[PDB]
RNA sequence: UUUGCUCCACACAAUAUAGAUGGAUACGAAUAAGGCGUCCUUGUGGCGUCGCUGAACCAUAGCAGGCUAGCGAAUUGCAAUGUCAUUUUGCGUGGGGAUAAAUCAUUUGUAUACGACUUAGA
RNA sequence: GCCCUGAAAAUGGAUGGCGCUCAAGCGUGUUACCUAUACUCUACCGUCAGGGUUGAUAUGAUGCCCUGACGAGUAGGCAGGCGUGGAGGUCAGUGACGAAGCCUAGACCGUAAGGUCGGGUCGAACGGCCUCUAGUGCAGAUCUUGGUGGUAGUAGCAAAUA
RNA sequence: AGAACUGGCGAUGCGGGAUGAACCGAACGUAGAGUUAAGGUGCCGGAAUACACGCUCAUCAGACACCACAAAAGGUGUUAG
RNA sequence: GGAAUACUGCCAGCUGGGACUGAGGACUGCGACGUAAGUCAAGGAUGCUGGCAUAAUGGUUAUAUGCCGCCCGUCUUGAAA
RNA sequence: GAAAUUGUUGAAAGGGAAGGGCAUUUGAUCAGACA
């Protein structure tokens, strides 16, 4: 489907540049004489629930499918049904002798794998 | 595609050639007709430094 | 012969702006011999194009071109505005443009 | 306000069970349009009768057009106006050709001359002048000379191009 | 914007639901939203609103 | 639509030269102004002095080569209009006026060249007559200007040779207008004057 | 110690556009005045003509632009730069060409906080 | 009426600047044009209100779909959520074939809090989900302790005879 | 310094008044198109070096209400009664 | 005396150019056209053709450019102070 | 074996600050349903 995302930037924190303290997790700015609290004209933007998304494109990747995440065999044969629905993230602790195994389940049963390239050797 | 087949294109189809010269003859004894005509449809059109394509009739 | 040219080669002036902001989706384009909006409703919805040279080749040419459309007249003296499909980058104010003439309803 | 158009205005106090019957007033009044000049009938109506906008009514509003608006006039104009400090009568004389065309002429000359503006002219009797002797404003009789030649001595050409290739000439 | 006569977003001051979790009444609700939506009769409207009211609202007979 | 447009600023009122040229050099137009001695500014003599030894008098207080730089010759007056019309902090602006050269004088590279001329801003078609103006070059020859004599001095040198081109070319035409009547009682000019040429 | 360097000739690569695509096409002065023509005793002169826009003038007929000494022009499929001009800088090819200085260190004191300055030394 | 005189202040300066004089000034009039987060139409998100829906496999009703309106906000109130240290339960979860950590102008998801993945490093434990519990979320407090800078190769290291 | 009535700022961004807590316009989910308000259209600066009738020449002219000032008294300056 | 033309208003008069949008996803409704078969611009976009499937086109990121952008916390009627 | 802070190498920018917002050019880099 055509997916639409709004607002494609990350909403920084304010002054996260300036200082190294401030992160840029984003946190409102609760001052009294903020101008980003006040919404100026040519500072940041804050998250409204505008910018939500479409309710038929939200969570959806660019290939257009829901992420999963296995951990294992049994893992994957939740997503045998909903192959154009669900792809499969295979999780980032599963060991080189765990992904060779359900990278080659999938291969067989057809999910689209997200993350082949991960600890191939 | 890697193959540069050249699919019968550099030579010509047998047929093709009299239908564009029938088209051709027969016009030929309508564009020579008038004068100045043969030698209208033989110069290309372009913009002059005056030509403003509002204003001209075509 | 030397005659090669079937555009009209207008100037990119600005942007659609007000005092203090403009927009940059909108530009306003100069066209040369054009002095009241009508007979700038001629040069709607033909298309101009933004010619400039690059210097990494792509698909064998050094000469990239930015498309895009006239929209609508702009006020009193024959500009005119224009969507381009990727914005016109800002340096090029007081640049030619060439406004051609193919979608022609002569 | 805008280009104006003589209008007559009849108006009426509504009548009662004692007097179904009450005078008519008629006034020539110059505004812009139907509704500027109903309003006008009632500023100086009511300036001058008891009776308002809410005790009476409209008879008739009718346009007046010229008999003669393709021959010259020397008008002759009486107006009042408050200037900034007092109240003033004049006599002006126009020369238009249209008797709307000297009041339009005539609110021009006084908010130029005088800074008087549309609120503050009443303006009291506008007459064509007969014969040429009634005029008795130096600014008219010139123009009622015989043998009126004169030139135009410096004409300008107003150009389309910004740029020109050769030195204009003024001459006519 | 518009010139509001009375407040935007307000919460109707009713509960559609129970409060509680006991699930031995949502089978109850879900037996007599059935009944007040599919019958004209107004004796189904009254008990189905009885059923969200709370203990203090639920006094003893 | 030419590149490079040499402007006769002979006659012609500086403020409305001066925005008829930002307004054109802005859109990429390499503008070269030229013989800017004979500028005309309205308003009577003493009057536009007065104007300009206000001018004078604005220069920082702490170290007087900081503050505003007063440009004496006539080039560098209408640069100091031109560059008020102009954003001339920015890009943009510096830009714009790497498309423009003024000079005082008409130099030998810009001599055999066509000079327009801006009727917009050309005194006699603005000022109402009788009105007292002021040329350029003897204002600016009283604030401290050296060169005026220089320049007309240069500039007689070269009226005389251009008058002696002109008398070339109009004997030239001359004898093609003597001979092109010959060529007239033809039938392609019968064939060609109905055809509005 | 023909490796250096200078300049002129294509074979290049290459980088960079404040933005080439018919022609920047030349009297001066005056504007309550001039241009051009035309004779005449040569004038601050007679006579004719012109302006009211350069929307002019000059250029422009072919494969992105031919020829045998009248023929070549197709299928680049219905539009997609459909190119091509410059400013530089290195490298080959051969045609020539010229054969130095400055700084530091040492010194001087007309100079001097240090730099700088001014001097002298095969 | 306009203009001028009356009308004199301290750094150099202000119709915002340039500049303008049949105005680019003033008075008045007629049109055309420019443009705000306002108005109109459309999309999408959320909130609120009103409806439809136990036909029937998401059996299902925390939903599902239909409709319309609305959206600023400090002090403040309530709601829905993310994150953390430990606890009961479960995934017969992950792990020396590399757990946790840390780094990464590499990728993805979410309006956001934050979640997930690739790479590098590294070496022994740690997560998801349903609930329980609190010594649970930092930019400030002339905050506390520890660490490090600019200043800075700077001030200077010159009394007591050598 | 002090009260009465409302409106606003506080608590509020936006377009305009160059600039500004309060004035004019208008109050805000995220975007696209269209049309305007207040103010503007020589150039900086998007938009008429538009049109129309006048007035005005200042050796400190004058130009956007709040608002960043000016008076009595004058003048055969000019224009009009 | 007879017209005509302005100006204002009306048309469920015809007609051309351009821009932005394509939400929804079996049918049902309204209404035209039709003798009928059905067809339709009538409860929201399709038809045809071409190019590309490699870096076309998107994302991030650095810089350039145009326009805007004062330093946060804080007490305060009012803080960039 | 984190950050402050520092060194070498690589990229880029730089006329009296730096940083940020919307938009695109240019370079770098990443990419997948049809792949």
């Amino acid at each position: 489907p055509k997916i639409v995302k709004k607002h494609t930037k990350k909403f920084k924190r304010h002054h996260s540049d300036r200082y190294h303290r401030v992160a840029e997790n984003w946190r409102k700015q609760k001052g009294i004489d903020s101008v980003v609290r006040r919404r100026f004209r040519g500072n940041i933007s804050q998250p409204k629930i505008g910018y939500g998304s479409n309710k038929k494109t939200k969570f959806l990747s660019p290939s257009g499918h829901k992420t999963f995440l296995v951990a294992n065999v049994k893992d994957l044969e939740t997503l045998t049904m909903h192959t154009k629905t669900y792809a499969a993230e295979i999780a980032h602790n599963i060991s080189a002798k765990n992904r060779v195994v359900i990278l080659a389940r999938a291969k067989a049963l057809g999910i689209k794998v997200t993350n082949p390239k991960g600890r191939l050797a | 595609a890697n193959l540069f087949p050249e699919q019968q294109n550099k030579e010509i189809k047998a047929e093709r050639v009299e239908d564009q010269k029938v088209v051709d003859k027969a016009l030929i004894a309508e564009i020579k007709k008038t004068p100045l005509l043969k030698q209208y449809l033989s110069a290309s059109f372009s913009l002059k430094n005056g030509d403003k394509p509002h204003m001209l009739k075509f | 012969a030397e005659s090669h040219r079937l555009y009209v080669k207008g100037k990119h002036l600005s942007y659609q702006r007000s005092k203090r902001v403009n927009n940059p989706n909108v530009s306003l384009i100069k066209i040369e011999g054009v002095a009241t909006p009508q007979d700038a409703q001629f040069y709607l919805g033909k298309r101009i194009a933004y010619v400039y040279r690059a210097s990494k080749e792509v698909r064998g040419s050094k000469i990239r071109v930015m498309w895009g459309k006239v929209t609508r007249t702009h006020g009193n003296s024959g500009v005119v505005r224009a969507t381009f499909r990727n914005n016109l980058p800002a340096k090029t104010f007081g640049a030619s443009v060439r406004i051609f003439l193919y979608p022609s309803n002569i | 306000m805008a280009h104006f158009k003589e209008y007559q205005v009849i108006g009426r106090r509504l009548p009662t069970e004692s007097v179904p019957e009450p005078k008519l007033f008629r006034m020539r009044i110059f505004a812009s349009n139907e509704v500027i000049a109903k309003s006008r009938y009632w500023y100086f109506l009511q300036k001058l009768h008891k009776v308002k906008k809410a005790s009476g009514e409209i008879v008739s509003i009718n346009q007046i057009n010229e008999a003669h608006p393709t021959k010259v006039k020397n008008f002759g104009v009486w107006v009042r106006y408050d200037s900034r400090s007092g109240t003033h009568n004049m006599y002006k004389e126009i020369r238009d050709v249209s008797r709307v065309a000297a009041v339009e002429t005539l609110y021009q000359d006084m908010a130029a001359r005088h800074r008087a503006r549309f609120r503050s002219i009443h303006i009291l009797k506008v007459a064509e002048i007969e014969k040429t002797a009634d005029v008795k404003r130096q600014y008219v009789k010139q123009f009622l000379t015989k043998d009126l030649k004169f030139p135009l001595p410096h004409r300008v050409q107003k150009s389309t191009k910004t740029f020109s290739y050769k030195r204009p000439s003024t001459f006519y | 914007g518009i010139d509001h006569t009375s407040k935007q977003h307000k919460r109707s001051g009713h509960r559609t639901a129970p409060k509680s979790d006991n699930v031995y009444l949502k089978l109850l609700v879900k037996l007599y939203t059935f009944l007040a939506r599919r019958t004209d009769a107004p004796f189904n409207k009254v008990v189905l609103k009885a059923l969200f009211l709370s203990k203090i609202n639920r006094p003893p007979v | 639509s030419q590149p490079v447009v040499v402007i006769d600023a002979k006659d012609h009122l500086l403020g409305r030269l001066a925005s008829t040229i930002a307004k054109q050099v802005l859109n990429g137009q390499k503008i070269v102004v030229v013989r800017a001695e004979a500028l005309n500014i309205s308003g009577e003599f003493f009057r536009n002095k007065l104007k300009y030894h206000d001018f004078l008098r604005k220069a920082t207080a702490f170290n007087k080569t900081r503050g505003p730089f007063h440009f004496r010759a006539p080039s560098r007056i209408l640069y100091k209009a031109i560059r008020g019309m102009v954003s001339h902090k920015t890009a943009r602006g510096k830009a714009a006026l790497e498309r423009l050269k003024i000079f005082e004088g008409i130099p030998p590279p810009y001599d055999k060249k066509k000079r327009v001329v801006v009727p917009q801003a050309l005194r006699v078609l603005r000022l109402k007559p009788g009105r007292k103006y002021t040329t350029l070059g003897k204002l600016s020859t009283s604030v401290g200007w050296k060169y005026e004599d220089v320049v007309a001095k240069l500039e007689d040198k070269r009226k005389v040779r251009s008058a002696e081109y002109y008398a070339k070319k109009r004997a030239f035409t001359k004898k093609v207008s003597s001979a092109s009547a010959a060529a007239s009682e033809s039938d392609v000019a019968k064939q060609l004057a109905s055809f509005g040429y």
